[PDB]
RNA sequence: AGGACCGAACCGACUAAUGUUGAAAAAUUAGCGGAUGACUUGUGGCUGGGGGUGAAAGGCCAAUCAAACCGGGAGAUAGCU
RNA sequence: GCUCGCCGGAAGACCAAGGGUUCCUGUCCAACGUUAAUCGGGGCAGGGUGAGUCGACCCCUAAGGCGAGGCCGAAAGGCGUAGUCGAUGGGAAACAGGUUAAUAUUCCUGUACUUGGUGUUACUGCGAAGGGGGGACGGAGAAGGCUAUGUUGGCCGGGCGACGGUUGUCCCGGUUUAAGCGUGUAGGCUGGUUUUCCAGGCAAAUCCGGAAAAUCAAGGCUGAGGCGUGAUGACGAGGCACUACGGUGCUGAAGCAACAAAUGCCCUGCUUCCAGGAAAAGCCUCUAAGCAUCAGGUAACAUCAAAUCGUACCCCAAACCGACACAGGUGGUCAGGUAGAGAAUACCAAGGCGCUUGAGAGAACUCGGGUGAAGGAACUAGGCAAAAUGGUGCCGUAACUUCGGGAGAAGGCACGCUGAUAUGUAGGUGAGGUCCCUCGCGGAUGGAGCUGAAAUCAGUCGAAGAUACCAGCUGGCUGCAACUGUUUAUUAAAAACACAGCACUGUGCAAACACGAAAGUGGACGUAUACGGUGUGACGCCUGCCCGGUGCCGGAAGGUUAAUU
């Protein structure tokens, strides 16, 4: 659940954690870390390219099973951990070969749960198996787009996704933005929903909570000289200018999506 | 086994100093203005060859060559190798 | 106050030493200049 | 417990005086702020000039910055001195 | 040489970096040294740096670099796979004493240790580019055990006082000893052992992982320190003989206990928190190919090897970075006594210095200070600067409030010394003795001895007891910004910037956007509870009307309209 903290500074004054008990005190499965590095906003040129990223506290990478695959052996929930990495919680869980594997854990779930993957598995939150063999009205997550590939849909940490409709070869999603979306029906889903879904009830509380989630401050662009910003200078707070990106192009609604690719299986946008 | 044309090539001088000639009387070393490539094995068998001694064991070290002005012009002398030779016990040297 | 030359040898040889000038293709142009000019010293290395 | 308090190291530079051909091309002295953090520091790396980087002052990028330095066009041009 | 003064968490000692002979000795005073100079970091000559164990090198990898092929690019070239580099991190091992003018964990003495060959003999499953384990990791807090170390007593040696007293509860000095080896303790972690099976660990695996079944809770791992040995040794106050007056040679007592005690060790621990905390190798183990009774594997012993390079000296500075023998900058390590909470500060030890012009005189005036009648901000742009407050314990403490604060609010009281309580108390430490004991580095009791606050009462001194140094001025109203922060290196630290919070908007993932002729990368190994941009800036109450203008979004009936034809 949340708390508040009392306000014995300033600075614990407004925050909020969001703590959950029964996430395992104690180390991650040491298989399944690895390394992962910063980038600071840098790219292979070194430029920044996305800003307001750097420093923040050092993070291990836990790989997780997103793709889904151990196909009818059933596995138990060893235990529910934090990470670093994602919004979501993570569960670790052993199948009956005594193969461990790290999943997203889902909305109800525990140590001692059972979950099966593939086709035959029994429809309970956890399990994940063709959303053609889904029913229809599901709430489902960590939805792959292409066969195969992966989760990709619905991660983060309280959203899950609709199945509205199917049509032979491809079901209807209704995302988490109100997309609707074509997606092939031999893609996997995990049913139920990702699980820490109080996480958006944190508030920070101060500037330090933002940094060691390692992000570098935001100028806006109004502040600066001309040369800077297209908002730039001026004497006395001056703005006389459509709201635009710092290279100068609008931001207060002009849409951006190119991709003429992909557009036969965007059904209706969001609104 | 290292080759005779080394051997002879190894030893360039012995090394007079007050060092030189009281580690001689005490610890029974001699000091050798050796080649700068000589190694302490080469050095060791050069040696035992070459005044038909026994040798415990040889130090090495780099002496570097100091900085000198011959008038104005600026110079500098040669690095040489130096070593520490001491001999197995009773052993004397001319 | 902290001036500005602050040595160290390693980053002098990183930065303006002779392999560092002999893998790039305008840094042997420094090179070439050099040896055009005649310069006692070529690089920075000892 | 704490971007908690007081206060050394350490980091900084608010006030005054001196100094202003200085002990110093920004310091000394007396006080002053932070001092478990958005801290500070060593070593090495990465980002290159209409470019970088900037908790944004047009600040900083080798005592140089509303476009570094070096070489070159180049003896630019100069109705001006 | 005798005094005096200064530093002493440094102005001492040691490293890294950086420098490069500045180190030591002889010799010289032309130049250098802010003066003289016999002196020197100056000139000239000679000497001086010794390693299996220190470090580099080497093995391993981070950030990152380069990059066979490859992808891309007018050319140049860019990126990048396999790889290969890259420490600032991981990986084997030496300490004590002595010695030179200058080196020493390198040389000498004593006592060890590590890793590789080789060769024996004993034994018999060895083998990897692969699997698994381990290496292997955060912040904060809390004690407990210790130690370095110090103090006191004991012991030993010396002394009996320049001037009153000082054979004593007197003064001074010393009272040191390592690595290794053996023991395995406080502690911490972990249930072990056997058997069987298995969709897992890219193949295999007796190894791991997972399921069973049986048996015993006592077995394993780790571990400071102590103890014994090292050590009948070395060292050792001092003495005794010579003297190149520099020092040399010889001899050499005591060498214990108690208490205190770290920020060092146990501790890469334990507890807690969220912001969830490198990699790879050495190492342990498994088997694959292969071999085959060989090779190899481990065991003791014997023997050999451990190369090369650095090693002087400065290192908070006269030797490095600042043009200077420059009031500057410069990372790490050691951390004595008294008082003190303290690494503050004061005086000191060890140790090191007196800052490379002196000598007078004692005008104005300048600078740094001390004091001041009476007044007490009248000065002034402005209490600028000065002055003033300052510690500990206890009492007490307002408006307002987000209930945390405000608040150390304000303000006041006690403070030295001596005695008694109490020949030193509460407390801490804890020997003998005794008992138990599966027997020890054991458990009880027992308190010797040592250390030791705090308070009360009484007395006493001074003008003054937080006596020096050190060490908040306080209160009221109000503008601005919520706050901690950040900023114009070198005239601006603020109301400027940032910030948590808010709102809008874009973005369905090969996302948006950004750097890129491109490949490619960041975003992100993230997936709308996410990311980017914009504006606002905690929190409370809110955020009214206007879409005419300029943007933006949606629509496509009509008008206008490019290349093309």
């Amino acid at each position: 659940a949340v708390v508040k903290c009392k306000p014995t500074s300033p600075g614990r004054r407004h925050v909020v954690k969001v703590v959950n008990p029964e996430l395992h005190k104690g180390k991650p499965f040491a298989p399944l870390l690895e390394k992962n590095s910063k980038s600071g906003g840098r790219n292979n040129n070194g430029r920044i390219t996305t800003r307001h990223i750097g420093g923040g506290h050092k993070q291990a990478y836990r790989i997780v099973d997103f793709k889904r695959n151990k196909d009818g052996i059933p596995a138990v929930v060893e235990r529910l951990e934090y990470d670093p990495n994602r919004s979501a919680n993570i569960a670790l869980v052993l199948y009956k070969d005594g193969e461990r594997r790290y999943i997203l854990a889902p909305k109800g779930l525990k140590a001692g749960d059972q979950i099966q993957s593939g086709v035959d598995a029994a429809i309970k939150p956890g399990n994940t198996l063709p959303m053609r063999n889904i029913p229809v009205g599901s709430t489902v997550h960590n939805v792959e787009m292409k066969p195969g590939k992966g989760g990709q849909l619905a991660r983060s940490a309280g959203t899950y996704v609709q199945i509205v409709a199917r049509d032979g070869a491809y079901v209807t999603l209704r995302l988490r933005s109100g997309e609707m979306r074509k997606v092939e029906a031999d893609c996997r889903a995990t049913l139920g929903e990702v699980g820490n879904a109080e996480h958006m009830l944190r508030v920070l509380g101060k500037a330090g909570a933002a940094r060691w989630r390692g992000v570098r401050p935001t100028v806006r662009g109004t502040a600066m000289n001309p040369v800077d910003h297209p908002h730039g200078g001026g004497e006395g707070r001056n703005f006389g200018k459509h709201p635009v990106t710092p290279w100068g192009v609008q931001t207060k609604g002009k849409k951006t999506r190119s991709n003429k690719r992909t557009d036969k299986f965007i059904v209706r946008r969001r609104s | 086994m290292i080759r005779e044309e080394r051997l002879l090539k190894v030893l360039r001088a012995p090394h007079v100093s007050e060092k030189a000639s009281t580690a001689m009387e005490k610890s029974n070393t001699i000091v050798l203005k050796v080649a700068k490539d000589a190694t302490k094995a080469e050095i060791k068998a050069a040696v035992q060859k070459l005044f038909e001694v026994e040798v415990e064991v040889v130090n090495t070290l780099v002496v570097k060559g100091k900085v000198k002005r011959h008038g104005q012009r600026i110079g500098r002398r040669s690095d040489w190798k130096k070593a520490y030779v001491t001999l197995k016990e009773g052993q004397n040297l001319d | 106050m902290k001036r500005t030359f602050q040595p160290s040898v390693l980053k002098r040889n990183r930065s303006h030493g002779f392999r560092a000038r002999m893998a790039t293709k305008n840094g042997r142009q420094v090179l070439a200049r050099r040896r055009a000019k005649g310069r006692a010293r070529l690089t920075v290395s000892k």
